[PDB]
């Protein structure tokens, strides 16, 4: 019962409930 | 003259030798095949070349067994 | 990547003329001691052969690969 | 695999000690190779003595000289390795 | 089943090619 | 697994995430750890596939661009996974599971039915461009063995007739019933079930002390 | 055997709301704060006493596995990876948990992290299941709304941020070192084990991987205690497990029954019965395609627990029972599983790459019967070359079905050998 | 301190922490057979042709990979570690195209020798072989990649020693081909080293395609004059004309690599 | 039979020649194939061991039946690729019959 963009959009919404992620500390591996 | 055109020259110091004494696959049709890959015993098995499998996968190029120089047309 | 030919010391005589042969184009050499390469197990013994035979020598120190630290885990480090 | 007969490996080894004891003076090394052959090694001075004992000893008569050869190991200080094979 | 001597020669080419001097005088 | 320039598929082919898509793209980026964007290539590559099924060489180049990774890095990811399609696919891309559980229960027959109706062989696409048939491997959901995933629809427990019927709905009209087409309740035993009859135990029921 | 009163997963086969409201009604998220408050230690004692074995392909003591990454943080965030890829053929086991009782998974992940200090957990549901994930994603959103997950989970200071990652149709993605690389965004090729995942994992940070069933049961076990779980089984293979029966049986279904139950009973009490009568059983695949099939005479004698199966030379694995009546060409049945593995192995290692393709070519000839009888033990020898030399276990897995076919069905393959030779 | 004591067959070669199984064998003096491992390239474990048998252990270990631990005995010439090589060499050779009299890495093959020394006397692959499609990687390297043993040394060098990061693996299964997905030439200095580093003769040098064969080449050790790094090099001369210049190792100046210009 | 010379210049006939008789130097023919620019058997150096017959993978170099090739001058005995290829064309029918008779044995 879901359109192709159901998941990603849901994930975009999930952002309102997430801490700032941590980082390795480099520009690019 | 010869295969790799050996031409002892008009000025060479070796053309002296012959004085008084004397010195095909492109024509081969392209073997059409059905399979993506094909073998090439060279023809006759033991009396041919170590068998290799050629990838006639691109019509762009007719695989050429490095031993017979036979082009195969997918 | 095999290292079994980097084990024993060899002393090799200096290279000399290799002119083309006119009749067949084969390489031709006038130096007898060209193809001769004697194999000696240790640097000291090879130096001795040169001194008693009277040939001049210029020894080159063996250079062996330096130890290199490797570990599969290290490259998995996103940090670096 | 070659048909090794241990019966030999032992008997020849035993002779190798026999000779080593009989001529402690010149024998430096003695070994029976896995190819079932004995190769007493002697100081150069023991050439005359070791051969004579083998040519004229009841328990080891080695009457004929199969060959005398000299490998040349240039690395070895003593370049030549005179080898005498006896039957 | 029911003059012609083979003269031997090298079949390779010139290999090392020398620099032709410039025919333009200077 | 090699790509060759063709007018239909080339970097020339135009691809750019819809203003809406680009939005999605970042949502992906922060889900992953900070300082880490490369990890999002797959999820992103998936949205390029969501945008367009073809996903040509141009699209992968953009993915690498948006994700600032070695382009090859994206090319390797696209080639390794079957989910991504580097060639245009039909509207449905019917995928029949033909591995042991499904082989058992005659998945092949279902394949035959599908092929017949589509009038096309497996691994071939109808000219209508609505159907593309492929013999995919275990898609999970084996208890329901006869099976044919259609763009995630994951129809299950299907008998040949049902398959053609499903194609019928797709061929002309709305989608068929997403999910299985049998009496079994989910993966309950075919005729009813013999477990979990008791009403759900109360919260705190038999809770280990402290 | 097992009573509804004594069941870990109590929402199977739907029939109930998969949402939080229904899950709460069922009794999920109970005193979760207290659990976390008990302290990571308390949770691992629970798991340890529980004797919960890994419900994944290979069962490793859950307690020890989780314990490893319980060592002090070295300044890198520890992580949780929950493999929701139902790759093993014949295994719809996990799909049920997420689709029907997802919130249990959510809480499990939270409890999971508390056990190992994971700031966050990433759930890799196979991309094939697009529909499945959405549901799970929805539930997760709700839990954040409830405060269940997110900062100060359930009020407990612990902060956990759960994610869902898209798989892309690869069985190997399932592998523990390879799930990580897919999470990392590189090609899904299993890394080596010597730097174990605990020490180095996803994004090079301490990481642990669990079968979704393993993560899901940890909260119930924590709340209901270790002893409860311990009692249901024998020695190590101790616990409630979802067993799936697919193929040649009256009613294919995922029972959920307790472990160490007679193969016969499992397929008898549930699963109706072997289609066509128990005697119409050419062979049973107990743990899925990777595990060797066992023929009928051995089967009822043996029961489904990992210790008993290893005695039997087969693996409990995902406990996916695939059954083959006397109406099947096993030579072709196992042959497609080798075709299942040539279309799927990563090709990173030499023994699996060429070896699995080599067995596929020989197996196809074996089904035709073109190959001579001497080739059959040749495949034996090719099989063990692959078994001990592979970088990951899939080469381990490809060799076992081949070994099973030669071990118990050697006369049948010889006849297929004979059949072709006769018609010339 | 920091000297793990491990026995390579009983030699107790005390090694520093983190020494890989292979490294210990080197120190004791042995050389574990190996296809995917290059000293100055990252360990990958692709070939697993180096499987050895640490004593009292159920499975054989990957030499290039296992950090040796304390008390281990790396039995190298055991009855097991030879079936672990007699059976790998069975596989590398199975999909290999036998054009050794085409492969100009004829005597320069780390796969025939290892076969002739760690392999089996005969083949059992009665099935058919595979073939890949030769592509263009440039005007210097001839990639007859049907030869490739998927050892991923190139993909490493092309990323780790040189920063090209172009060459990559494409696909899975027995048709993983390690060639550029789109045909973009591998244009970089340090390019020709791939030839020297691919032990197979899949990609070799196009100018020195078929002019010689290594046993004949007389090898004189000399110095690079094209650039001022003065990289050490070996000039391979046959019958008096130079046929190839390939690197010879100098730890400090060119450690096994030479420029595209000076070869 | 097509007309493409069998030799592909692997040059191991040169390697196993006990007398150093065969000299081979090669370069890729424009076709891209691999062929020998110069193949010189010095018959006076040759001791007719027949190992070259043995060693060749494509069996391009064969020991032909003719034994009567006595020559007035020493140079004639040295043979380049053109004489041997010409020798091959003249005796191919019998060489093929001879190899046909003995290949099962080898
Ligand atoms: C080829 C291959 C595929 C695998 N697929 C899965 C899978 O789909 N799901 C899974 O849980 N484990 C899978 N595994 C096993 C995992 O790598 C890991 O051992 C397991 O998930 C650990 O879970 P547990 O600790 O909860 O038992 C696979 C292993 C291999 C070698
Ligand atoms: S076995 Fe080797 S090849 Fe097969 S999957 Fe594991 S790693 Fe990739
Ligand atoms: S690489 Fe070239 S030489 Fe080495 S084996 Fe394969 S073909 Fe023969
Ligand atoms: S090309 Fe040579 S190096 Fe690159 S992978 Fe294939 S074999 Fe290893
Ligand atoms: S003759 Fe036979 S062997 Fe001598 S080079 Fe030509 S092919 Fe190789
Ligand atoms: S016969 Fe062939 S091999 Fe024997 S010597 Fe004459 S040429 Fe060399
Ligand atoms: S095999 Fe088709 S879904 Fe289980
Ligand atoms: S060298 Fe040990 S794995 Fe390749």
């Amino acid at each position: 019962d879901y359109n192709t963009y159901t998941f990603l959009d849901l994930n975009l919404d999930l952002s309102k409930f997430r801490l700032p992620q941590p980082s390795s500390g480099r520009e690019s591996p | 003259i010869t295969h790799t055109g050996q031409v002892y020259d008009e000025k060479d110091y070796r053309r002296v030798r012959f004085v008084d004494r004397q010195k095909l696959i492109a024509q081969q049709p392209v073997n059409e095949v059905e399979h993506r890959i094909i073998a090439c015993d060279g023809g006759g098995g033991a009396l041919g070349h170590p068998k290799v499998y050629i990838n006639l996968d691109k019509e762009t190029k007719t695989g050429t067994c490095g031993y017979c120089g036979l082009q195969f047309k997918q | 990547s095999g290292v079994n030919n980097t084990k024993k010391w060899k002393m090799e005589f200096d290279t000399r003329e290799r002119w083309e042969n006119p009749l067949m184009g084969w390489a031709s050499t006038a130096d007898p001691l060209s193809n001769m390469v004697l194999t000696f197990s240790a640097k000291e013994d090879a130096i001795a052969f040169a001194e008693k035979n009277g040939w001049s020598y210029d020894v080159e120190e063996k250079k062996v690969p330096k130890p290199k630290s490797k570990s599969y885990g290290a490259n998995f480090s996103w940090n670096k | 695999v070659r048909p090794r007969s241990d019966v030999t490996h032992k008997q020849l080894s035993a002779f190798g000690e026999y000779v080593a004891e009989i001529l402690p003076k010149y024998v430096q090394q003695v070994q029976v190779s896995c190819l079932d052959e004995l190769e007493i090694c002697i100081h150069p001075d023991g050439v005359i003595p070791t051969l004579t004992f083998l040519r004229d000893h009841t328990n080891a008569q080695f009457k004929s000289l199969a060959d005398l050869t000299a490998v040349d190991v240039p690395t070895r200080q003593n370049r030549f390795e005179i080898v005498y094979n006896l039957l | 089943p029911t003059p012609e001597q083979y003269v031997p020669y090298s079949t390779t080419r010139k290999k090392i090619h020398e620099w032709v001097p410039p025919s333009t005088p200077y | 697994f090699v790509h060759r320039d063709t007018p239909e598929n080339n970097p020339d082919t135009p691809f750019d995430f819809t203003p809406e898509n680009y939005k999605r793209i970042e949502a992906i980026v922060k889900n992953y750890p900070e300082g880490h964007q490369a990890a999002a290539v797959l999820p992103v590559l998936d949205l390029a596939q969501r945008q367009n099924g073809w996903l040509p060489i141009s699209a992968m180049n953009k993915v690498a661009e948006v994700l600032q990774v070695p382009p090859m890095r994206v090319y390797e990811v696209a080639t390794f996974y079957t989910m991504y399609n580097r060639k245009p696919v039909g509207k449905y891309h019917i995928q029949v599971c033909t591995t042991t559980p499904c082989m058992l229960r005659d998945s092949d027959s279902i394949l035959e039915t599908l092929q017949r109706k589509l009038g096309i062989k497996v691994g071939e696409t109808t000219p209508d461009k609505l159907f593309t048939l492929i013999e995919v491997e275990c898609l999970g959901a084996c208890v329901n063995a006869p099976m044919v995933q259609i763009n995630d629809n994951y129809y299950e427990d299907l008998t040949p007739k049902d398959i053609e019927e499903i194609i019928d709905e797709l061929k002309a009209g709305k989608v068929p019933k997403p999910g299985p087409r049998s009496g079994r309740f989910c993966c309950e035993p075919a005729g009813g079930l013999t477990s979990l009859t008791e009403p759900p135990k109360g919260p705190g029921f038999g809770v280990q002390a402290g | 055997s097992l009573k509804d009163e004594d069941r870990i997963f109590t929402n199977l086969y739907g029939r109930h709301d998969w949402r939080l409201k229904g899950a709460l009604r069922r009794g999920d998220w109970y005193k979760t704060k207290e659990i976390l408050l008990k302290g990571p230690d308390w949770i691992l004692g629970e798991m340890k006493t529980s004797g919960l074995r890994g419900r994944g392909g290979a069962g490793f003591p859950t307690g020890l596995k989780w314990s490893f990454m319980n060592k002090p943080s070295d300044g890198r965030p520890k992580y949780l990876v929950v493999n929701a890829d139902e790759g093993e053929p014949g295994t719809c086991k996990d799909r049920e948990i997420m689709r029907h009782d997802p919130h249990k998974l959510v809480e499990g992940c939270l409890v999971g992290g508390r056990a190992m200090g994971a700031r966050a957990a990433y759930i890799y549901i196979r991309g094939e299941f697009y529909n499945e994930a959405s549901n799970l994603q929805v539930a997760i959103r709700e839990a954040y709304e409830a405060g269940l997950i997110g900062k100060n989970a359930c009020g407990s200071d612990y902060d956990f941020d759960v994610f869902v990652v898209r798989g892309a149709g690869a069985y190997i993605c399932g592998e523990e070192t390879a799930l990580i690389e897919s999470i990392e965004g590189k090609q899904g090729k299993p890394r080596l084990k010597p730097p174990f995942p605990a020490d180095v994992g996803v994004f090079g940070c301490p990481t642990t991987v669990a079968n979704v069933e393993t993560v899901a049961v940890s909260p119930t076990i924590c709340r209901r205690g270790g002893t409860w779980f311990a009692g249901f089984g024998r020695e190590r293979n101790s616990g409630t497990k979802l067993f799936n029966i697919s193929g040649h049986v009256n009613h294919p279904c995922t029972v959920e029954e307790e472990m160490s139950v007679p193969l016969k009973e499992l397929i008898e009490k549930h699963a109706g019965g072997v289609t066509g009568g128990w005697d119409n059983l050419l062979a049973v695949i107990p743990g899925g395609s990777s595990t060797p099939l066992i023929p009928k005479s051995v089967c009822e004698t043996v029961l489904m627990d990992f210790d008993a199966l290893v005695q039997a030379q087969t693996g409990l694995g995902t406990a996916a029972v695939i059954v083959m009546d006397r109406s099947t060409d096993i030579v072709k049945a196992i042959a497609r599983l080798i075709e299942f593995y040539k279309h799927e192995s990563c090709g990173q290692c030499t023994p699996c790459r060429e070896g699995v393709d080599w067995m596929n070519k020989v197996m196809a000839r074996f089904v035709k019967g073109d190959a001579r009888p001497a080739e059959i033990d040749s495949l034996w020898e090719i099989s063990k070359q692959i078994e001990g030399h592979t970088i990951c276990a899939l080469g381990d897995g490809a060799a076992w079905p081949v070994q099973g076919l030669i071990r118990h069905f050697r006369p049948e393959l010889e006849d297929r050998m004979q059949r072709f030779a006769q018609q010339h | 301190s920091n000297l793990i004591e491990v026995f390579v067959d009983g030699q107790s070669v005390m090694v520093e922490p983190g020494t890989t199984v292979l490294q210990a064998c080197e120190k004791v003096g042995m050389q574990i057979p190996r296809f995917c491992y290059h000293e100055r390239l990252s360990v990958a474990g692709n070939c697993r042709m180096c499987l050895v048998e640490i004593e009292k252990a159920p499975k054989v270990v990957a030499a290039c990979a296992m950090p040796v631990m304390k008390g281990w005995n790396i039995l190298t010439n055991s009855e097991k570690s030879k079936k672990a090589r007699e059976g790998v060499m069975e596989f590398l050779l199975a999909n290999h195209p036998l054009d050794c009299p085409i492969c100009d890495q004829g005597g320069e093959c780390d796969l025939q020798d290892q076969s002739m020394m760690f392999g089996s006397d005969r083949s059992r692959f009665l099935e058919g072989k595979r073939a890949v499609e030769d592509k263009n990687i440039g005007p210097l390297v001839k990639t007859i990649m049907t030869r490739c043993i998927q050892c991923t040394r190139c993909i490493r060098f092309a990323s780790e020693i040189a920063g090209v990061d172009d060459l990559g693996t494409t696909g899975r299964g027995n048709d993983m081909q390690v060639g550029t997905y789109i045909e973009k030439m591998f244009m970089s200095e340090l390019s020709g080293n791939v030839i020297d580093i691919c032990p197979v003769g899949a990609l070799t040098s196009k100018p020195y395609a078929f002019t010689a064969r290594p046993w004949e080449t007389r090898k004189t050790e000399s110095i690079d004059v094209m650039d001022a790094v003065g990289s050490n090099i070996v000039v391979s001369t046959r019958t008096g004309e130079v046929m190839r210049i390939l690197p010879r190792m100098h730890e400090d100046i060119n450690e096994e690599w030479i420029s595209d210009k000076t070869r | 039979p097509s007309g493409e010379e069998r030799c592909i210049a692997c040059k191991l006939c040169e390697a196993i020649c006990p007398a150093q008789a065969i000299t081979i130097e090669a370069e890729p023919r424009a076709d891209g194939s691999r062929r020998t620019t110069r193949y010189d058997i010095d018959m006076t150096k040759c001791i007719y061991c027949g190992f070259c017959q043995e060693a060749c993978p494509v069996d391009a170099i064969v020991e032909g039946p003719n034994f009567e090739f006595s020559t007035e001058t020493h140079e004639e005995l040295l043979y380049n690729k053109e004489k041997l290829l010409n020798n091959g064309d003249k005796w191919e029918a019998e060489i093929a019959a001879n190899i046909q008779a003995d290949y099962l044995y080898r």
